């Protein structure tokens, strides 16, 4: 009944190559090790995915180009191919399915993959700094034992890779709360956003606006979660964590804490299914270990110490040292009205769920 | 983030 941790030197190190997050993948597993938690898991070295098990959702000619290039698309703008990015897309994709692999071996409830949770993606096109849509590859595996998948989605932005892969099938039903506002990425996930054909109710939309902080947030997410299991009742769970809702992320939309995240977190984790716990966005990098570290704690029911521990990585943690972050001062732009509105619209739709 | 964002 111990979670499992995907963890190796190497896929660390392949992960920390990344030029928008570099050593992001050094800096959460450091974290989380300066405060021991990795002694409470079971850690698991990730595989890497064949050709094969990525082409369960990627087209043959986008994965026989990514190589290529690694030596259109999507490829350029927010996502440049570099050198051995489908080095590294394979390394994400192939942990994320071992995570998935463990959970179906019944090996443990929970199996962490921080790293992954690269949910932009799509079939034939990178997008939003995302290459390889792991988040779907690892649905995709616990699809051949279970039949309902829930996908929670708590990203700052739509989780629209996977809301795609699954938008025509009822089997997999997505959750997706996230900014929505003119010119912001990727542009969908109004709540009029439910799904087509089959899977038409089975796509959830919670569009937010600037600002929101610990409590509506909570108030929320709940809320939805709470219709979403009755209605649905899943049989295992995958769940995004993006951190780039928490208040000084460089994205500056949320004013979240990792304490309203975690409660989000604990709310899920009572269901006691199989859950595949993935991290994604983040682009304030001590900020995302602080928040990926708590939630660890908060998956291991533990109370974890304020003081950042001393470790490899201190001294980005300046000029406080302590684990917990501060919101900023800035306008919540949610209405109780909308935000009530929206509650609704989605409430209807679930009834049409069964 | 479809820019540098
Ligand atoms: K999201
Ligand atoms: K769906
Ligand atoms: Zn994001």
């Amino acid at each position: 009944l111990v979670p499992v941790y995907i963890y190796s030197p190497e896929y660390v190190s392949m992960c920390d190559s990344l030029a928008k997050i570099p050593k992001r993948a050094s800096m959460v597993h450091s974290l989380i090790e300066a405060y021991a938690l990795h002694k409470q898991m079971r850690i698991v070295k990730p595989k890497v995915a064949s050709m094969e098990e990525m082409a369960t959702f990627h087209t043959d000619a986008y994965l026989q180009h990514l190589q290529k290039v690694s030596q259109e698309y999507g490829l350029g703008y927010d996502c440049p191919a570099t050198e051995g990015i489908f080095d590294y897309a394979a390394a994400i994709g192939g942990a994320t399915i071992t995570a998935a692999q463990c959970l179906i071996d019944g090996m443990c409830k929970v199996a962490i993959n921080w790293s992954g949770g690269w949910h932009h993606a799509k079939k034939d096109e990178a997008s939003g700094f995302c290459y390889l849509n792991d988040a779907v590859l690892g649905i995709l595996r616990l699809r051949r034992k279970f039949e309902r998948i829930l996908y929670v989605d708590l990203d700052l932005h739509h989780g629209d890779g996977v809301e795609d892969a699954f938008s025509f099938t009822s089997k997999v039903m997505t959750v997706s709360l996230h900014k929505f506002s003119p010119g912001f990425f990727p542009g969908t996930g109004d709540v009029s956003d439910v799904g087509l054909g089959k899977g038409r109710y089975y796509s959830v939309n919670v569009p937010i606006q600037d600002g929101i902080q610990d409590e509506k947030y909570y108030q929320i997410c709940e809320s939805v979660l709470k219709e979403v299991y009755q209605a649905f009742n899943p049989k295992a769970v995958v769940l995004q964590l993006g951190a780039d809702t928490i208040a000084g992320d460089p994205m500056c939309s949320f004013n979240m804490t990792p304490v309203g995240i975690g409660k989000c977190l604990k709310y899920i984790l009572q269901w006691q299914l199989a859950t595949l716990i993935l991290g994604g966005g983040g682009y304030n990098l001590a900020n995302t270990a602080r928040c990926w570290t708590y939630l660890t704690g908060v998956i291991l029911g533990k109370t974890l110490s304020s003081e950042i521990p001393d470790h490899e990585f201190f001294t980005a943690y300046g000029p406080d040292y302590v684990l917990e972050i501060t919101p900023s001062c800035r306008p919540d732009r949610n209405e109780p009205h909308r935000i009530q509105q929206i509650l609704n619209y989605i409430k209807g739709n679930l009834k049409h769920v069964v | 983030x479809g820019c540098c964002v």
